């Protein structure tokens, strides 16, 4: 059973080359109602869906430790992010599905890894960024990584314009190889989708 | 053993695959709480100084082994060689406070000053790494605390019942040498 | 043999808050009775709820008044206990010997114009999040907030909510900190009959789950 | 009582460590819980 | 009278790592709650066995490739927590910080070539006792080893098993010692088909019976 | 605890020697009891 | 208040042979096995008991021999532990180490002549009492004795027992003492048959209740 | 056990006093117990 449709809110993705599903630090969410919102804080399912966002060309000559991240949350037009902008605090978790597809002649291999708190990596560290909930994607097997993560942070709540606490970071573990019949590059993206929206603190309207 | 490694799931053979037999193993050295529960020197320090574990040496044991986390809580103890009084005030105190005998004041009995001192953080745990601003360097409000004291000669740090959380990457020396890293073992004299 | 000890290094010294008691050496003292002495308080914090204290608006005055009926903010503070208008209040006057706070915080509006004086008035909690507070009730109404008007009844209370990133929240507020950090409360008028020199007495107590922890001394001494 | 710690009694008799109280009541915790909550008059939520 | 004691010289000192605890001087504080908080490791080993790290090999990749299809050494490496190899792995990196070990180390073999790419593997425990580690499979058979080829399941998982005269190791190693003194891991392709290109990655784990103890502080400082 | 040996108990109470905890999991222990072991697929041995 | 102690004048100091434990440091720490490790000793005595070593006669030989056949003294020692004949043992080697001994001390003789050579021979214990020792069998008959002579048992086995006025003994001797305090042995050869080259080997066993006491460190250090 | 003369238990617990033994036995007092006493063949006292 390789075949898995994820659905979330009235958005579904369905991937035949998948190899299951990676939950990162936790099963469940802690608890959404603490001392710190007294009880104010109210969930929108409007906002848990998929939005989308290309994050770079796999190319044969991008070499062993070439990273590219993606902080959380993103730039969002959607409802998500009129939530950022009406409301001070919010919290959720991710629900992430990258895709690279080429075709079964390519080789090589991406670590797809979801790291709390970002820093940049030097070269030493990157040989250990599987310490992060991850999935690999290699041509010969899987088209799609697909990770799950609970929201956490010192705080119960945050205020994602002053701090993203996670960050989808794609990293090349062996360089794409190519044949006569393989693709000749392989565009990676991300289908995202925030899990468990709640939000606290109505703001003002700026008009 | 034969698994698809894209997955990522844990897999732990064991020589048992080829006829041994897995052993008996203890591991209470390698348990978190045991491991940071041990004195650490501080170092950079000033009259005034405000108590953050990320002032450790980062290839320190404790240090090292701290910034192997992403979160972490824990209370403290702290040993203190100073000249004159010393003062200590909670985390949020305005630093004007340090003057003050109200606040926690432990006066001289030579060699040094040793004390029990709780978390008082705001938040429930503390980040060795913070991906944003507070207003990279850390949100000012992760700290434990600050003392003051005429001259503050040595100050060393002890995380008591600690709790880490999400690993991160840890280091040992590069090596240059082509096959291994070598040292000066101990060693009988003569 | 006696028993041998350890006499440890870096324990014994004397801390001004140590929980440990001293030796004694004038003993049999009988006190005279104060059975039943009246209004004993045995937490600041019962004081501190039941007894609302006076805010401080420019001049001086521990009230609000508007002149024009058309809809205006009368005052706008920040939520911090050391805001210049909380500083006669005996909720900062305890607050300023602790490190941390959590909890609600209320407000009492009382009215003091004549029969013939009405009006209708509006309070909003703005949370951080924005550069400046809502110049009018329109925009504020997004926030949280409550509208009265004024009757038979002269008082009215409002909870100030402990919305915030972490579980408490510091008394003090630091230099570098340009904005307020809890956000600020907002004053309106929505609009007035005859109320032209009649105000709305503002006064401030601890709500039921309103905590101070970790005693400080700050002051200059 | 208040700001103690010690599990172990203490090494003195009470008479001798404090004065004694002789007799012959917390006003404002009673004040403070007498305080009115809610709302007054009807409610349309 | 009152008890006599015996203050005893040679004890009392501040030691780093003694086992009793300080005095304490400010009580009751209730911390916020971090019940559930995700991602709590209690053991450095737990997360040693659960998550595997890359080797390096020469030029800083975490894989070795071949181009010929003919039999050859890919890598070798000493068995020890100070190899160049293991020198940027998570369980070298808490391996440091004790004096000895004992236990399986596992090691993770990931191939990555295309559908149309096929190879045929070898890995060989070398115990010492030898001048030099085998340059063939054949003559690395007498070994113990394992023998794989590649398919749907691309990952194959080995455990190097402890062989020693005494029973803990010591991690680091000595400028002395010039041959490893827990032997080699050698890998070889036996021979591929149309691999040219193709790498298997390489990474190492800690066993079920592997044990680090006697904590020791160690880097320059 | 950790790193602590007196077989007597503390002369100072519990809410002095340390913070006390509130409440409102052990994740990699779970993970690594979790690990794959064996062989995948026939055996002759 | 807290507890008054009395910090005691002379008590303290470290002694090298205290009976207390010193604190320690560096917790939980388990040993490798070592179940069943062959040839354990617990009691020096077991080994002194069990394993008799050689005396030691003029030109360093463990044997006596003589070319004559008529009756002879052919050694004659002290019985103390610091005897030349006994300093070569191991009990000797122990006893320097205790003030004090009392009980039996075990002399072996063993005849390795070849099958043609027969002798007999006499021990004899004389107590402290006399100027010399007796030279002939003769006058050594009053004391207490043993004879016997060679056969298919090559080995005899004599006690020399424990005879003083104190209960215990010195095991050192002192420069003052001209004529030893414990007494002598003397091996006498009543007669033998083609022996002339013949040798009769001696060493030396703790007795059943042979106890020393009160440890000591004598050695120039 | 030997040269420790204290009738109360250390104030430190066992696994900080001492290494702890693992499992997976007095030979000389067996070889001496076995020695050979008395006399080899008939007695005429």
């Amino acid at each position: 059973d390789r075949i898995l449709t994820t659905r979330n809110g009235h958005t579904t993705s369905t991937t035949q080359s998948s190899v299951g599903v990676t939950y990162g630090y936790s099963t469940q969410e802690d608890h959404v109602s603490g001392p710190n919102t007294s009880g104010l804080e109210t969930r929108v399912v409007q906002a848990e869906r998929f939005f989308k966002k290309h994050l770079f060309d796999w190319t044969p000559d991008k070499a062993f430790g070439h990273l590219e991240k993606l902080e959380l949350p993103t730039d969002h037009k959607g409802v998500y992010g009129f939530l950022v902008d009406s409301f001070a605090y919010m919290r959720n978790g991710w629900d992430v599905e990258v895709s690279a597809v080429g075709n079964q002649f390519n080789g090589g291999c991406l670590l797809v890894a979801m790291v709390p708190e970002w820093k940049e990596f030097t070269p030493r560290e990157k040989y250990q960024l599987t310490l992060f909930p991850h999935q690999f994607i290699s041509p010969r097997t899987n088209m799609t990584a697909h990770i799950v993560v609970p929201y956490l942070g010192v705080n119960r709540y945050d205020q994602y314009k002053k701090h993203k606490p996670w960050t989808l970071v794609v990293m090349v573990v062996s360089p794409l190889t190519t044949n006569t019949v393989s693709a000749g590059q392989i565009k990676v993206y991300a289908n995202i989708a925030p899990t468990h929206v709640h939000v606290a603190g109505e703001l003002p309207s700026k008009e | 053993t034969t698994t698809t490694g894209e997955s990522a799931d844990p897999v732990t053979t064991t020589v048992e695959n080829y006829g041994g037999e897995t052993q008996v193993q203890r591991r209470q050295h390698t348990d978190v709480t045991f491991i940071m529960d041990r004195f650490v020197k501080i170092q950079n320090l000033n009259p005034t100084h405000v108590i953050d574990l990320m002032q450790t040496h980062q290839h320190g044991l404790v240090g090292a082994l701290l910034r192997a986390a992403t979160y972490y809580f824990s209370d403290l103890e702290i040993v203190v060689r100073h000249d004159g009084n010393l003062t200590w005030v909670p985390n949020g105190a305005p630093e004007a406070a340090l003057s003050n005998t109200g606040n926690p004041t432990a006066y001289l009995k030579a060699p040094f000053t040793r004390l029990a001192l709780p978390y008082t953080a705001p938040h429930r745990v503390l980040a060795t790494v913070y991906n944003g601003t507070s207003k990279a360097q850390l949100p000012a409000s992760f700290n434990f605390g600050a003392i003051q004291a005429t001259t503050i000669h040595e100050l060393l740090v002890r995380m008591k019942r600690a709790e880490l959380y999400c690993p991160r990457p840890l280091l040992a020396v590069e090596v240059s040498s082509q096959d291994r890293h070598k040292q000066k073992i101990i060693a009988p004299a003569k | 043999g006696i028993v041998p000890v350890a006499c440890s290094d870096g324990y014994g010294g004397l801390v001004t808050t140590d929980p440990k008691t001293a030796d004694p050496v004038y003993g049999m003292v009988y006190n005279p009775p104060r059975t039943n002495y009246p209004g004993r308080f045995t937490n600041l914090l019962d004081v501190a709820e039941a007894c609302p204290t006076f805010l401080c608006f420019d001049e001086g005055k521990p009230y609000v008044v508007t002149r024009t009926d058309e809809q205006r903010l009368l005052a706008k503070f920040d939520v911090s206990l050391a805001a210049k208008h909380m500083s006669n209040t005996y909720l900062s006057g305890i607050a300023q010997y602790y490190a941390q706070y959590s909890g609600t915080i209320n407000l009492h509006f009382m009215f003091t114009g004549s029969t013939d004086s009405k009006a209708r008035y509006m309070v909003a909690y703005v949370p951080p999040g924005v550069e400046t507070p809502p110049d009018t009730p329109e925009k504020a109404a997004h926030c949280i907030h409550a509208e009265w008007d004024t009757g038979l009844n002269s008082k009215f209370t409002f909870s100030i909510p402990y919305v915030s990133a972490a579980d408490y929240a510091y008394t003090a507020s630091d230099v570098a900190e340009t904005t307020n950090v809890q956000g600020w409360v907002c004053i309106y008028q929505i609009t007035h009959g005859k109320a032209e020199q009649d105000t709305l007495v503002v006064s401030v107590s601890a709500g039921k789950d309103f905590e101070l922890r970790l005693p400080i001394d700050p002051r200059s001494q | 009582s208040g700001n103690t710690g010690s599990i172990i009694n203490n090494y003195y008799m009470q008479q001798y460590q404090n004065s004694m109280d002789t007799q012959l009541n917390d006003w404002f915790s009673k004040l403070a819980s007498s305080a009115f909550s809610g709302l007054f008059g009807a409610l349309l939520a």
